[PDB]
C-alpha cells in the first residue's frame, strides 16, 4: 500500500526525464481509488509515445494483419509493401487453428508483394493485380482475399480499393482492402477499428438477402477471443456444454463463412472489448443482435459470466448452466487445493496491451495472489473505467509504460512475479524476477475456461517456485 | 477435462473426443469447407512437376520469403559498439518486430529506440520527432554514442537525417561533441545484411572521414576485422581466439558478443563490451583490413579502400577445410607471425574427424538456404566432405555471387547436380524439394514447415530440416554455436553426420520388419 | 536386383518383394518358428507389471549388464601416462576385445600389448610369457614405462606380479631401473572403474613409496587431480581451462586427452602427452590433491591420505551448479587464489540458460545409468533443473553410495518419485520403463535396444534415449563433449532441452491432425 | 616383380626384434610364389603368438560364442564367468536375423553368470542350475540355450556337462555345454573346433530317428555363411532362382530346427572353410552328404560357383543356372562399366583373418585392381595352399601380423587401400590411407553375390577416390 510512498516513488521516477517529456509523462501514471470511476480525472491513455523512450506499443498493421484479420484460415492475407513488415509477423502469434496449411488454411504462412525501388517509384497496383492473378492460380482453394497496406502504400498514394472492385467482379473473390498503415493511429488499436470497418464495409453483408441458414433461439457469435494456445476452443465446449450453439468465431480459427453467418445470430458474447466493440455496436444498431462481454478467466469469473448468460435465455439454458457448473466444481475445486498453498499472498505486476492487465486479475486472485501494479500498452479511458473497480486501493496503474519507468517500479515494488511481453522478459529474468509470457502464455495450452485454470496454475507455479531463481547470487560473492 | 495430478496442455487435451466431436460439429455446421477429397486432390497436386513450372513463373507474388528489411541489419551492427544506443527514425512498429524477433532468437534483452512519427510527420517531416526523440534518449538512457537509422516511411518522405541531426545540435538539443552516425537503410532495396553494411560505413565514415591527415598506414600494428552479419556468438570468439593465438594485434569492428550474452545475476546490464570509439578512430592505423563476409560489405568495401587506404585482401569467409586455411596464410602474410602448432593440430583434428565419418557422409543430398556468405561457405564445406548441394537458394542473392557459387561448384565432381537460384523463396524450395527430393534440408527455422509438408506427402518421401542460420526459433541456445573456423567446421560436421545417423535409428527402429539394420555399431 | 544409378545396400534392399518372399518361405519351410499371435502375447506379457515382479525376482542371472571388468579400467588409466604401453598379463583375447571397445567409442587408435598366456602355462604359471613380454615389448615398441594388469585366468592361477616382473630385471630381460608399476585387477571384484583405481594406486605407490622421506607437502605449490575413468576429453580440457584460468598451479595425474585425440597429419603417433615420471614423483610436494570422481578413487584416496599426508577434500564431482561453485571454493581455499570473473561471468551464463529453459524442462521424468559419480552427478543436476529422476540405476553401485543418492534426493522437492537401483541390470530398466513410463532415458547405446521395444508397444509408449555416457558406438564424435563444469552443464542442458523440443515437434508434426500446436516460436 | 626388395623388406623390418621372436617371426613372412603348392615349405601358421608384440588375434571363446554359435537367433547364449567377456562381443558382430528380440529372438542380447570371487572361490554350478531356471522364467519362447565357458569355469573345476545334462532332461530343454575358455588354443580356431564338436555332439543327431521332414532332389544347406549385413539372405536368393531348395543356413539368420534338419539335404555348400570343415567332413562320413566350396564375391567367382553347383545336379538346374547368369549379366556389367575405371590399376594390401583375404581377391580383380598384400591372423596351412595360386607372383605373404611389422611393411609397399579390422583403421588413416573394413564391411552389408558386388564396388570407390585423403598436409607446412 503506501499511496504516498507510490506517488513519491512515481515523482523520483519521472525526476530524469526532459520537461517536455516527464509533463505527459506524469498524466499515464496514478495511484489507484477502486472508488473513483470516472478514470478521465485519474490517468490519461490513447495519446501518442513520446520519442526515444523504448516504448513497447505495436503499429496499426500489427492490430489489423496480426490481430484481426490474420487469424481466420480461409483467407490469403497479403502483406503489400516491403519485406520486412510481413515477415516479422509471420507466425508470431498463436491463434491456432484447423486445416491443412497451404491448401485450404494459410494462417502460418506470409504472402507479400515485397516492393523494390520501382514500385516505389513507380506504383504497385499493376503488381497487386498480377498478384491477385498468381494467388487465384496457385491457392484455388482460399476462399477470399484480404489487402493489408503497409506504410509505403498510403504515403505513395496507391489506390488498392479500385484494384480490390475490379479484380473482386471479375474473379467473382472477396477481396477486401485494408488501409492499416503503421504510421496511421499511436497504436495497434487504432488498426483494430481499421479491420472493423473493412469487416463491415466488404464481408459481413454478403448474406442480407439470403435466408437460407436454418436459426434457433440459441444462437450466439463468440467475438473477440483469437483462440490462443486454443483459448476459443476451451470457451466454446463449455458454451457448448450450456445447450447454446456457437454459430461464429471472430476470429480465432474462424472461416469467412462464420463471418458472414454472424447476423442471423441472436447474441454475441464479446471477450476483447478492445478490438471488437466497434463491430458489436455496428451489429446491434444494423441488426438488432444484442452484445454482452463475459469472462472465462479463473473459476469465478467463468462461474459469473455462465450465470449472466444463461440469464438472456429460458429456463432449460439454466438448467445445463447449473449441471456444467456442477460438473465441473470438483476439478477446479482440486486444482485450488493443490496450488494456492503454493501460491498464496504472492504478488504480481503485470502490463499487456489491452483488456487482459484487467480480464486475468480475477484467476490470480482464485490462487490467493495480489495485483498490485497493472498497466496497459494501449487501451482507451473506457478501459480504464472497468479497471479501476477491479484493482486494490492504492496500487500501481500506467498506460505505456516506458522501459526505464518499469524497470523502475519494479525495482521499488519488488514483485515476486511479472507478467508482460517477449521484449519485457529477458530483463527481469536477468534481475532475479519470475517472468510469465502473458500475450503468447510462454508457448503454453489454454487459459480459458474450467481445463484452462488448471493449465493457468501449474505454470504460475512451476516459474515462482523454480529452483533457478534462488542462484543467481554465486556463494563466492 | 483435467486430471490435477497430470494437467494437458493444448496438445494433447484437445486430442480429446469431447473436443474432437466439438470441432468436428463446428466444421461440419459453420465452416462450409472443402472435402477433404478435394484438399487431399489439390495438396498432391501442389507435389507435382506442373504446380513446379506454375510456381516458378511467379513474377509478382512472393510466399514465405527467406530475408528481412535493411533496419533490422543497421540494428544489429549498431548492437556492436560500446555503449551505444540504435536509433530507428520513423515508424515505432517497425523497432517493436525488431526487437521482437531478435530478441526470440538470442533469448536476450535487445535495446533499441523509436521517434515515433505519425501521419503529422508523414505531412510535414520527422525532424521535431528527431530533436525531441534525440533528447530524451540521451537524457533517459545515457548512451555514449548513437547510431541512427531510416524506417521506409521516414526513407519515402525523404527526411534528411544530416540536416536534421545538424539542427538538433545548433539548437542545444544534444550537445556538438555527442557522436550521432547515421545512415539510410530503405526496406525496400537489398536486404537485412545490406543494412548492416550501410550502418558500419556510416559509423566508419562519421569517425575517420574528416581526420584522415594524420593516419599513417600500418603505424598501430594490427589488422582490422569487419564481421557483417552475424547471428552465431561462437562465430566472434573463435575468430578472437585464433587471432590471439598467433599472437596477432586485431581491432574488431562492431563486436556485439558482450551484449547478447549478458550473464543472469541478480542486475539488467543495457549495454556491456563492444567497439569504442577510441578503436573506430584509430582503425586506419591499422595494417589491412579483412572482410569476413565480403558479399554483403561492398560499400563499406569502397570505403575501407578509397579512404583509408588499405589493400582488402580478396578472402572467402573462413568456412570449411580451404577457407580457413587461405584466411590464417593470409592473416600470418599481412602480420609477419607464423601459424602456431596449436592451429595445425586443430587442423588436424578436423581432417581426423572428415576421416572418421566419410562413409556416412559420402553422396548425401541436400537443399539449403541463407545469406550469401553463408551459403557459398556451406556449399563449399560439403563439396569437402563428398556431399552433393542440390538446390542452393539464396532470396536476396545477386547474379555475380551466383557466378562465384557456380565456379565453386564446377571446380568439384559433387556440384554436378547442383543448381543455384537467386530471388527466390520457401514456396520455390518447397516445390523442388517435392519434385527433386533431397536427402536434408539445411536453413533456419521456417523450414520446418517443407518438412511438415513433405510428411504429409508420406514418410518416404520426408525431408528432415537440419536449424543452421537465422533465425532460429523453434531450438534453444543454438545461437551460442559456432560456424567459422576449425571450430566451426567441427561442429557443423558433428550435426550433419549425427542427423543421418538418427535419421537412420529412425527408419530401423520397426522390429521384426526393418531392425536387422538397427547396429549397435555406427 | 542392383539400380546402378541408385544401389541399395542392406536397408532396404531386403525390403524388395523377392526378399521379402525368399524371407517368407524360409520361415514357413524351415525355422519352425512361433505362431505370431503366441509371439505378440509373449511380449504383451514381458510388458506387465507381473513380468517385473519375476524379474526383480532374479538372482543369478545377468541380463545386458551395464559394466565392464577391471583391466578395461586399468588400461585406460595407463594411458593417460607419458610413453606408457598398457600391458595385460594373461590371455590375449581380452587386449584384443579391450582394444576394439575402446576403439569404437572414441574413433582413435589404442595401444595395448598381451604376453598371450596358453593352456600349459595355466599348470607352470606365467612368468616365462612375462619375460618374454616385457623384453619384447621394450625392443620393438620403445616405451618409456610399462604398466601391467591382470586378466582373470592370471589372478585364478595366481601369478604373483612382483616376484615375476622382479626376476625379469635379475634375469636382465629388462633394465633394473626400467619403471614396470603393476596392479592386480580380477574381472571377478568390482567392474572397470575398480580397475582404473587399482592401476592408479599401482602406478602412484611404484613412483612415491620408496622415497618419502624427502617430501613435504606443500612446497611445489601446486594441487594434484585425479580424474578416475572418463572418457569425455572436453572434462580433461575444462578442468584444465579452469584451473589456468584462476591462476592455480595444477598437476593433473593419469590425463590421456591427447593420446586420444591426435591429429591425421600422414604420420602416426603411438604416444602423444600424458603425465609425466617426474610429475608422478613430485607429486607427494603438492598443497593437497583432488579427486574428481572420489566414488571409485577409494584405494587412491587411502594411498593419498595415508602415504603422501595430504587431507583429501570430501569434494563430489564437479557436475552442475552448486558442486562446481564447491569445487571452485575449494580449489581457492587450497591454494589463495580468487575466483577470477571470467568464471563468474560463464555461471551467470549457465544461469541465465537455466531461466531460459526451465519452462520446457520443468516435471520431465527421466531413467538414468551409468557409472556411480556420473550418475550421482547427473541427478543433482536434474534436480537443480527442476526435473524428476524416476529410475536411477547404477549397475557397479554399492550401498553406501545409494545411501549418498537417496540423501540427494530428500534434500529437494523433485526427488519424492526416485528409486535408487543398484546391481540391477538394463532388462530390469526395461520393465521399470515399460510399467512406470518416463519421459526420456540418459544413458549409453545399450539403451537404444530398449527404446526400439518400447515403440514396438506402441508410439505413445516410445520412451526416447539421450546418449550421455560410456560407451557410444553409435553415434560420431560425442566423446569430444563435456560434461564437468559449467560449459558441461550448458552442454548438457541445451541437450535436454533440444531432445524435449524435438520430441514435441516430432508429436504434432501430423498435418491437420496435431500440428495446430506445431509452433514456429518455442 | 621386385622380389629381392620384398626379402630385403622382411630382413629389415625383423632387425628390431630379439632373437627369439626374430627366430619365430621369420618363418611367418614369405614371398609368393603362384607355382609352389605346398606353403609349409615357406610360411608357417597355426602356432603360439609370440609375448608382447600387440597381436591382433582373439580367442576361443570368440570363435564358438561370438562366431558360431551366437548367431543361431532362436537359442539363448549364456557367457559363463565374469562380465567382460559378453559385454565386449554383446551385437559387435553384424550377424543379421529376423525376429523379435526378447521373445524369439535373442542374438543382441548378452546373457552372462556375472561370476564374483565367491563364485571363483566355490564353484558355480548351482548358480549356473539357478540360472537355467531363470532362463526358463522369462525367457518361455527359447528354443535351447548354450554355455559357452570363458577363462574361470576352465581354470576352477566346474563341470557343466553334468549340469547341462541335468537340467536339459528335467525341462526337456536342448543344454549345449561349450568348452571355449579363452586359454585353450592360439586364436579364434580352436573356438571353431569346439563350437563344431558341441554342434556334432548335442545338435545334429535329434532327429535321425525322424523322417517326418519330406525331402526333394534339390536339398542344399549353406554351411559358413554368417550373414555379414545379409551377406547369406543376397547368396540365398541366386541359390532360390537356379532351383535349388536351402533347408539351413549356418549360422547367420539360423535356427535350431535348421540345424537339425541338415543331416537331411542333398548337398552341403560351405562358405566358409575354416569355421565349417569340420562338421562338414563328419556329416560326409556319417550321412553320405557330399560338401563343396564356393565363392559369392564378384561376378566371375559367382559365375563359376554357380554353375559348378548346378553341374552337382541334372539339367533342369543347370538351365535354371544360365537363365540367372543371363538376367543378372547387365546389371553387374553396368557396375563394372560405372566403377572400373575410376578404381583401376590399384593396389590394396588385406589382413582379414581366417576365409576373406584368399576370398574377396577375385572381386578386387572384377574392378581392375591389385591385391599386393594377403595376410591371415589364424588360418592353416591348407588355406596358404589354396592363397598361393589366388595371390600374384612377388607379392608380400604375412601370418599373424604384429602392428610393427605390418606399419612397416605399409610404409614400404605404399598401397592404395588397406582392408582391414577395427583395430588398424584408426592407425592408418591417420597415416593417410584409405581403409576398408573388412569384417563388419564397415557396417555396410552386403558384399555377397550379385548384388553384393554393386555395393562393394560403389564402397571401394568412395573410401578411394574421397575427397580428404588429399588434405592432410596443412598448405603452410
Ligand atoms: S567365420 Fe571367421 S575374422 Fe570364416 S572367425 Fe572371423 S564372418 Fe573373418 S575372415 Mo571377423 S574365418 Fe567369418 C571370419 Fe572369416 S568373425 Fe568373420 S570377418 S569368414
Ligand atoms: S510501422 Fe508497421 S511494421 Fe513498421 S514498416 Fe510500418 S506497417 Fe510495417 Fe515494415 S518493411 Fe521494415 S518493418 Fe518497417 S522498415 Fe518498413
Ligand atoms: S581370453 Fe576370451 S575374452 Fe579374455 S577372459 Fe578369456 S574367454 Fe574372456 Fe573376459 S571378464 Fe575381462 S575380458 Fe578377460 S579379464 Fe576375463
Ligand atoms: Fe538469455
Ligand atoms: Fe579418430
Amino acid at each position: 500500500m503506501s499511496r504516498e510512498e507510490v506517488e513519491s516513488l512515481i515523482q523520483e521516477v519521472l525526476e530524469v526525464y526532459p520537461e517536455k517529456a516527464r509533463k505527459d509523462r506524469n498524466k499515464h501514471l496514478a495511484v489507484n481509488d477502486p472508488a473513483v470511476t470516472q478514470s478521465k480525472k485519474c490517468i490519461i491513455s490513447n495519446k501518442k509515445s513520446q520519442p526515444g523512450l523504448m516504448t513497447i506499443r505495436g503499429c496499426a498493421y500489427a492490430g489489423s494483419k496480426g490481430v484481426v484479420w490474420g487469424p481466420i484460415k480461409d483467407m490469403i492475407h497479403i502483406s503489400h509493401g516491403p519485406v520486412g513488415c510481413g515477415q516479422y509477423s509471420r507466425a508470431g502469434r498463436r491463434n491456432y487453428y484447423i486445416g491443412t496449411t497451404g491448401v485450404n488454411a494459410f494462417v502460418t504462412m506470409n504472402f507479400t508483394s515485397d516492393f523494390q525501388e520501382k514500385d516505389i517509384v513507380f506504383g504497385g497496383d499493376k503488381k497487386l493485380a498480377k498478384l491477385i492473378d498468381e494467388v487465384e492460380t496457385l491457392f484455388p482453394l482460399n476462399k477470399g482475399i484480404s489487402v493489408q497496406s503497409e506504410c509505403p502504400i498510403g504515403l505513395i498514394g496507391d489506390d488498392i480499393e479500385s484494384v480490390s472492385k475490379v479484380k473482386g467482379a471479375e474473379l467473382s473473390k472477396t477481396i477486401v482492402p485494408v488501409r492499416c498503415e503503421g504510421f496511421r493511429g499511436v497504436s495497434q488499436s487504432l488498426g483494430h477499428h481499421i479491420a472493423n470497418d473493412a469487416v463491415r464495409d466488404w464481408v459481413l453483408g454478403k448474406r442480407d438477402e439470403d435466408t437460407t441458414f436454418a436459426s434457433t433461439p440459441y444462437d450466439v457469435a463468440i467475438i473477440g477471443d483469437y483462440n490462443i494456445g486454443g483459448d476459443a476452443w476451451s470457451s466454446r465446449i463449455l458454451l457448448e456444454e450450456m445447450g447454446l450453439r456457437c454459430v461464429a468465431q471472430w476470429s480465432g480459427d474462424g472461416s469467412i463463412s462464420e463471418i458472414e453467418l454472424t447476423p442471423k445470430v441472436k447474441l454475441n458474447l464479446v471477450h476483447c472489448y478492445r478490438s471488437m466493440n466497434y463491430i458489436s455496436r455496428h451489429m446491434e444498431e444494423k441488426y438488432g443482435i444484442p452484445w454482452m462481454e463475459y469472462n472465462f478467466f479463473g473459476p469465478t469469473k467463468t462461474i459469473e459470466s455462465l450465470r449472466a448468460i444463461a440469464a438472456k435465455f429460458d429456463e432449460s439454458i439454466q438448467k445445463k448452466c447449473e449441471e456444467v457448473i456442477a460438473k465441473y466444481k470438483p476439478e477446479w475445486e482440486a486444482v485450488v487445493a493443490k496450488y494456492r498453498p503454493r501460491l498464496e499472498g504472492k504478488r504480481v505486476m503485470l502490463y499487456i496491451g489491452g483488456l487482459r492487465p484487467r480480464h486475468v486479475i480475477g484467476a490470480y486472485e482464485d490462487l490467493g495472489m495480489e495485483v498490485v501494479g497493472t498497466g496497459y500498452e494501449f487501451a482507451h479511458n473506457d478501459d480504464y473505467d472497468r479497471t479501476m473497480k477491479e484493482m486494490g486501493d492504492s496500487t500501481l496503474l500506467y498506460d505505456d509504460v516506458t522501459g526505464y519507468e518499469f524497470e523502475e517500479f519494479v525495482k521499488r515494488i519488488k514483485p515476486d512475479l511479472i507478467g508482460s511481453g517477449i521484449k519485457e522478459k529477458f530483463i527481469f529474468q536477468k534481475m532475479g524476477i519470475p517472468f510469465r509470457e502473458m500475450h503468447s502464455w510462454d508457448y503454453s495450452g489454454p487459459y480459458h475456461g474450467f481445463d484452462g485454470f488448471a493449465i493457468f496454475a501449474r505454470d504460475m507455479d512451476m516459474t515462482l517456485n523454480n529452483p533457478c531463481w534462488k542462484k543467481l547470487q554465486a556463494p563466492w560473492e | 477435462s483435467q486430471q490435477v495430478d497430470k494437467i494437458k496442455a493444448s496438445y494433447p487435451l484437445f486430442l480429446d473426443q469431447d473436443y474432437k466431436d466439438m470441432l468436428a460439429k463446428k466444421r461440419d455446421g459453420f465452416e462450409e469447407k472443402y472435402p477433404q477429397d478435394k484438399i487431399d486432390e489439390v495438396f498432391q497436386w501442389t507435389t507435382t512437376k506442373e504446380y513446379q513450372e506454375l510456381n516458378f513463373q511467379r513474377e509478382a507474388l512472393t510466399v514465405n520469403p527467406a530475408k528481412a528489411c535493411q533496419p533490422l541489419g543497421a540494428v544489429l551492427c549498431a548492437l556492436g559498439f560500446e555503449k551505444t544506443m540504435p536509433y530507428v527514425h520513423g515508424s515505432q512498429g517497425c523497432v517493436a518486430y525488431f526487437r521482437s524477433y531478435f530478441n526470440r532468437h538470442f533469448r536476450e534483452p535487445v535495446s533499441c529506440v523509436s521517434d515515433s512519427m505519425t501521419e503529422d510527420a508523414a505531412v510535414f517531416g520527422g525532424q521535431q520527432n528527431m530533436k525531441d526523440g534525440l533528447q530524451n534518449c540521451k537524457a533517459t538512457y545515457k548512451p555514449d554514442m548513437i547510431a541512427v537509422s531510416t524506417t521506409c516511411m521516414a526513407e519515402v518522405i525523404g527526411d534528411d537525417l544530416n540536416a536534421f541531426i545538424n539542427n538538433s545540435k545548433k539548437e542545444g538539443f544534444i550537445p556538438d561533441e555527442f557522436p550521432v552516425p547515421f545512415a539510410h537503410t530503405p526496406s525496400f532495396v537489398g536486404s537485412h545484411v545490406t543494412g548492416w553494411d550501410n550502418m558500419f560505413e556510416g559509423i566508419a565514415r562519421y569517425f575517420t572521414l574528416k581526420s584522415m591527415d594524420d593516419k599513417v598506414v600500418g603505424s598501430n600494428k594490427k589488422i582490422n576485422i569487419v564481421p557483417g552479419f552475424e547471428t552465431y556468438l561462437g562465430n566472434f570468439r573463435v575468430i578472437k581466439r585464433m587471432l590471439s593465438e598467433m599472437g596477432v594485434g586485431y581491432s574488431l569492428l562492431s563486436d556485439p558478443e558482450e551484449v547478447l550474452d549478458t550473464p543472469a545475476d541478480g542486475q539488467f546490464r543495457m549495454y556491456a563490451g563492444g567497439t569504442t570509439q577510441e578503436e573506430m578512430k584509430d582503425a586506419p592505423n591499422a595494417l589491412n583490413t579483412v572482410l569476413l563476409q565480403p558479399w554483403h560489405l561492398e560499400k563499406t568495401k569502397k570505403f575501407v579502400e578509397g579512404t583509408w587506404k588499405h589493400e582488402v585482401p580478396k578472402l572467402n569467409i573462413p568456412m570449411g577445410l580451404d577457407w580457413t586455411d587461405e584466411f590464417l596464410m593470409k592473416v600470418s602474410e599481412i602480420s609477419g607471425q607464423p601459424i602456431p602448432a596449436s592451429l595445425t593440430k586443430e587442423r588436424g583434428r578436423l581432417v581426423d574427424m572428415m576421416t572418421d565419418s566419410h562413409t556416412w557422409l559420402h553422396g548425401k543430398r541436400f537443399a539449403l538456404w541463407g545469406d550469401p556468405d553463408f551459403v557459398m561457405g556451406l556449399v563449399k564445406f560439403l563439396l569437402e566432405l563428398g556431399c552433393e548441394p542440390v538446390h542452393i537458394l539464396c532470396h536476396n542473392g545477386n547474379k555475380r555471387w551466383k557466378k562465384a557459387v557456380d565456379a565453386i561448384l564446377a571446380a568439384s565432381p559433387y556440384g554436378k547436380n547442383a543448381t543455384v537460384y537467386i530471388g527466390k523463396d520457401l514456396w520455390h524450395l518447397r516445390s523442388l524439394v517435392f519434385t527433386d527430393k533431397p536427402d536434408f534440408m539445411i536453413g533456419n527455422s521456417y523450414g520446418k514447415f517443407i518438412q511438415r509438408d513433405t510428411l504429409h506427402k508420406g514418410k518416404e518421401f520426408e525431408v528432415p530440416l537440419i536449424r543452421i542460420g537465422f533465425p532460429i526459433f523453434d531450438r534453444h541456445h543454438l545461437h551460442r554455436s559456432t560456424t567459422l573456423g576449425y571450430e566451426g567446421a567441427m561442429q557443423i560436421l558433428t550435426t550433419l553426420v549425427n542427423s543421418i545417423l538418427e535419421r537412420l535409428d529412425e527408419e530401423t527402429r520397426g522390429m521384426q520388419a526393418t531392425d536387422y539394420n538397427h547396429d549397435l555399431v555406427r
